[PDB]
RNA sequence: GUAAGAAGCCCGGCUCGCUGGCGUGGAGCCGGGGUGGAAUGCGAGUGCCUAGUGGGCCACUUUUGGUAAGCAGAACUGGC
RNA sequence: UAUAGGGGCGAAAGACUAAUCGAACCAUCUAGUAGCUGGUUCCCUCCGAAGUUUCCCUCAGGAUAGCUGGCGCUCUCGCCC
RNA sequence: CGGCUACCCACCCGACCCGUCUUGAAACACGGACCAAGGAGUCUAACACGUGCGCGAGUCGGGGGCUCGCACGAAAGCCGCCGUGGCGCAAUGAAGGUGAAGGCCGGCGCGCUCGCCGGCCGAGGUGGGAUCCCGAGGCCUCUCCAGUCCGCCGAGGGGCACCACCGGCCCGUCUCGCCCGCCGCGCCGGGGAGGUGGAGCACGAGCGCACGUGUUAGGACCCGAAAGAUGGUGAACUAUG
RNA sequence: AGGCUAAAUACCGGCACGAGACCGAUAGUCAACAAGUACCGUAAGGGAAAGUUGAAAAGAACUUUGAAGAGAGAGUUCAA
């Protein structure tokens, strides 16, 4: 015998993309190569999330991706975001900022171009910025999911705020015993 | 896709996933939601806190057809008509405003939010929060009821 | 029709499987609990920290710059 | 019968459901019924057009839909008084007819 | 019946183009051109077997 | 024999008295003016009954 | 069980309806200054879903009932 | 020839009622029910337990924690501390 | 001449008969005489989660209509003045109902535990935080001047996701308070400041399809009872007239 | 508190009819065949097994043992 330690060395990490999707492989082989070929960690957190999955590559929104670059320093700096962008509606006024991403949508690509921008893929980012010079990379909200507002230790015992599973929200159904202090206990 | 299930895996194996100990036979607790009170307190309480009991007046023949009331926001208020009008109408034209129904795109009350543009409008609506009524009399424009 | 009734045999080994760690204590813990009387007083000056610390601490600030 | 944090069902299969089961099959051969029925119905009426009664301009009743408009049954014999024309005269010109309408 | 990327579909009422992943995706051009090959680091091909 | 009738309401200038009148107190006061007016004729006829 | 440092020191100032002889105490906030603070070993943190399990037994030592048991019942560690 | 199944008949044994009777036979409801026995079909690789807490007309069973596996994710390395 | 072999035989050593209930199986525990074929976790609904795809604050034609009567056509295609509707975009109350913007500066009213006015910005702040940017200085063959160019950087800047905390806002209640409004002056509305309950907001992430796993209802992994109900057939043996 | 009436709709019986990511004789209806037939029970009722020569019967003439079954020669055909 060897090793009185356990057994739990191997790693859980996605190595290759679990998607069949070609333009998503050849993306996967160039990123790889610059992330074994140029040495800058702008590669290396590219190529991880190109190999992340449906999940947590959540769509950015076009007003937090303007407020993430009207931040002081970032005006020349062109906006990268791994996943795809949404357009909103909420605000009114875009400026003429560039943005590299996956799949913009129709509108989103619209108004953008109606404030005169220029938006790129990932193979004309290659051939622009190799080492990723000038470029800030943006996240989206991943805690914002729905699914994470039923995640806790309980749905109701230190108050939980947590979101139990039920079909209609009204009258009826789970608001009775163990939620009003009439009602037996509360919480 | 039998061939991708898990079962066809795991033929060949005694007990088929299911322990040899433990025996899968019929029904082992009840059936369905058995024991809400008696034995299963532990899932229902602590995991579906307030199923038993009754909490409110009695209502009979409800219509989910008086109480139709949805609701917009001053953040979607814009969209609700194109926005060439609000170019044109913030393009400095005249003391004018447009006119803004949430009846025809088929809202009924406006709710308050942020961000309501300086450019001033006209909004009818059946309700409004006071929070919108505040918002649109600070942008400069006005309330309008309807019928 | 007897059986074993109570035990603590195997326990300890099943404990430090995933290890007996602390519970992490993060910075600024969690303040609900503490005295209401110096809770009321500490929102006050919270919020009129906020707001008359402007014009001095920037005197006192330039003053520093000044000396150093 | 329950397990980790997941919804209650309560779904209504206790009653012997798979006996009394109307399946969708006939769907298409239904749809093609019903496409030699219309076409059999504009060949054997004449030049009277299909769908042949005119009908009115109605709005909904309910605080929900009374903004929209729909296509009622027929035309509120006050209505088709002042349009000056008699009743069944009206069901032979393909005037639609309901006395039961109140304007 | 289809249109192009830059008007819509005319007989179809709301269906565009799809979008389009990578533009220009000839890799061997790409990683052949040289704004790649100024910001490579080298070529390492010594083996480095195993010594006894 | 839809043809749903779109009304424009295009343009106009604001004037006053509306928006320093059209408040949201207006269907407060009118729902509560809907709610009360049967008890204010209640003690209208026991102020006629006291005499 | 706790401690064996930057979440820590030290200086200076602002705010407080709390406290009050006192510009007093206590907290918070801001700005500034200097990380080399027992030994040894290691990559850690975190979320979801959930199977099987809910009949145990033996051994050193400590032990309860019993005359005693290859008996019944416990503790620490290992094994089956 | 009469009496037919919770019915008949019995000098009474709960006997007989078509080789069945302390409730006949045949079909249907019916694939009834079972915390209870028996079986549960190809290979290789990797990881790998529990027979314990609490509650239950619970003590051959379940829910709950604990143990396990899978899916990942967020950081850390490579270049006098 | 070489040859492993499911051929046969010799010899040495190891070598108890499999399946399962079980703390314990070779058991004097149960099932198996031998052989061929059949024989057991399927399908639907519903939910949860992970995964892949498309569209994206939308999405979905699954119900209809449209095309000439053509095998494959019970297909496929189209509708959009068919989006009616589902799910989501807004929660909260038992209900009547109500329903999420603040920050920075200038001024006034006693700047009084207090409200109003004017301008601008716009989802606050604290500690971490991948990445990005700037950069002292450092290094490339005679001495001067040179530019890209080269790479390490002490340190500093803005800071994604997310974590922890504080502050803010909405709704229900409770407490303390004064002011305003007037389709009509009232047991009428609106408002303020605190502490609390909420499945909340605090720039939205869903919807549809398919696959996987798990759970539940269904005959539901397969076989299994003593029973119960409905409706009928029997006195040819036997019992007694 | 009197009455009539097409349409859209349900249909595993019947009458024909067309197809099938269905089963291929221990399967598929119990019934691919003299199947509700043979058979069991007094009766209610229960209820099977059983497809395949060859292209064409060309089904082995004739001889020769044996009482015959059966055989040995011979012959048919691509094959007995
Ligand atoms: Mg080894
Ligand atoms: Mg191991
Ligand atoms: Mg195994
Ligand atoms: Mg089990
Ligand atoms: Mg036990
Ligand atoms: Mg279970
Ligand atoms: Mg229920
Ligand atoms: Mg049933
Ligand atoms: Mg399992
Ligand atoms: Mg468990
Ligand atoms: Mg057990
Ligand atoms: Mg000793
Ligand atoms: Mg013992
Ligand atoms: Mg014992
Ligand atoms: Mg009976
Ligand atoms: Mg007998
Ligand atoms: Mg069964
Ligand atoms: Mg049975
Ligand atoms: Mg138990
Ligand atoms: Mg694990
Ligand atoms: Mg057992
Ligand atoms: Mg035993
Ligand atoms: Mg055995
Ligand atoms: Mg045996
Ligand atoms: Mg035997
Ligand atoms: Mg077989
Ligand atoms: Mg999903
Ligand atoms: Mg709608
Ligand atoms: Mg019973
Ligand atoms: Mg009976
Ligand atoms: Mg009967
Ligand atoms: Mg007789
Ligand atoms: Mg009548
Ligand atoms: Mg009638
Ligand atoms: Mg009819
Ligand atoms: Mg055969
Ligand atoms: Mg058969
Ligand atoms: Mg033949
Ligand atoms: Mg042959």
């Amino acid at each position: 015998g060897v090793d009185i330690r356990h057994n739990k060395d191997r790693k859980v990490r996605r190595k290759e993309p679990k998607s069949q999707d070609i333009y998503l492989r050849l993306l996967v082989k160039l990123y790889r190569f610059l992330a074994r070929r140029t040495n800058s960690t702008f590669n290396q957190v590219v190529l991880k999330r190109l190999f992340m999955s449906r999940t947590n590559r959540p769509p950015l929104s076009l007003s937090r991706m303007i407020r993430k670059m009207k931040l002081p320093g970032r005006e020349n700096k062109t906006a990268v975001v791994v996943g795809t962008i949404t357009d909103d509606v909420r605000v009114q006024e875009v400026p003429k900022l560039k943005v590299c991403a996956l799949r913009v949508t129709s509108r989103a690509r619209s108004r953008i171009l109606r404030a005169g921008g220029k938006i790129l893929t990932f193979d004309q980012l290659a051939l622009d910025s190799p080492k990723g010079c000038g470029t800030v990379l943006l996240s989206g909200p991943r805690k914002g999911r729905e699914v994470y507002r039923h995640f806790g230790k309980a749905p109701g015992t230190p108050h939980s705020h947590t979101k139990p599973y039920v079909r209609s929200k009204g009258r009826k159904f789970e608001r009775a015993r163990g939620r009003r202090a009439s009602r037996g206990y509360k919480n | 896709p039998s061939r991708l299930r898990k079962t066809r895996k795991l033929r060949g194996h005694v007990s088929h996933g299911h322990g040899r100990i433990g025996k899968h036979r019929k029904h082992p607790g009840g059936r369905g939601n058995a024991g809400g009170l008696h034995h299963h307190r532990i899932n229902f309480d602590k995991y579906h806190p307030g199923y038993f009991g009754k909490v409110g007046m009695k209502h009979y023949h409800l219509k989910r057809n008086q109480s139709f009331c949805p609701t917009v926001n001053l953040d979607k208020l814009w969209t609700l008509v194109s926005e060439q009008t609000r170019v044109n109408a913030a393009k400095n034209k005249t003391g004018a405003a447009p006119i803004i129904d949430v009846v025809r795109s088929g809202y009924y009350k406006v709710l308050g939010k942020g961000k309501l543009p300086k450019q001033p409008v006209i909004v009818k609506a059946k309700f409004f929060s006071r929070r919108a009524e505040e918002k649109i009399k600070s942008v400069g424009g006005a309330c309008v009821l309807v019928a | 029709a007897k059986s074993k009734n109570h035990t603590t045999h195997n326990q300890s080994r099943k404990w430090h499987r995933n290890g007996i760690k602390k519970p992490r204590s993060q910075r600024y813990e969690s303040l609900k609990g503490v005295d209401p009387k110096f809770l009321r007083n500490m929102r006050f000056a919270k919020k009129h920290n906020k707001k008359g610390l402007k014009k001095m601490q920037a005197n006192n600030a330039k003053a520093m710059s000044a000396r150093a | 019968a329950p397990s980790r944090n997941g919804m209650v069902l309560k779904p209504h299969f206790h009653k012997d459901w798979q006996r009394r089961v109307a399946t969708w099959f006939n769907q298409p051969a239904r749809k093609i019924r019903r496409r030699k029925a219309r076409q059999a119905k504009a060949r054997r009426i004449a030049p009277r057009p299909a769908s042949g009664p005119i009908r009115p301009i109605v709005r909904c009743p309910t605080v929900r839909y009374h903004t929209k408009v729909r296509a009622g049954r027929g035309f509120s014999l006050e209505e088709l008084r002042v349009a000056g024309i008699h009743k069944k005269v009206a069901r032979t010109i393909g005037i639609s007819v309901d006395p039961r309408r109140r304007n | 019946l289809y249109g192009t990327w830059r008007k819509a579909a005319s007989l179809k009422s709301n269906y565009n183009l799809p979008m389009h992943k990578m533009i220009n995706t000839d890799l061997s051009r790409i990683l052949k051109s040289p704004e790649i090959q100024r910001a490579l680091r080298a070529p390492r091909k010594k083996i480095h077997r195993r010594v006894l | 024999p839809v043809r749903n009738v779109y009304k424009k309401e295009k343009a106009r200038v604001i004037t006053e008295e509306e928006k320093n009148f059209k408040a949201f107190a207006s269907l407060r006061m009118a729902r509560a003016n809907a709610r009360l007016f049967g008890i204010r004729a209640k003690r209208a006829k026991e102020a006629a009954e006291q005499d």
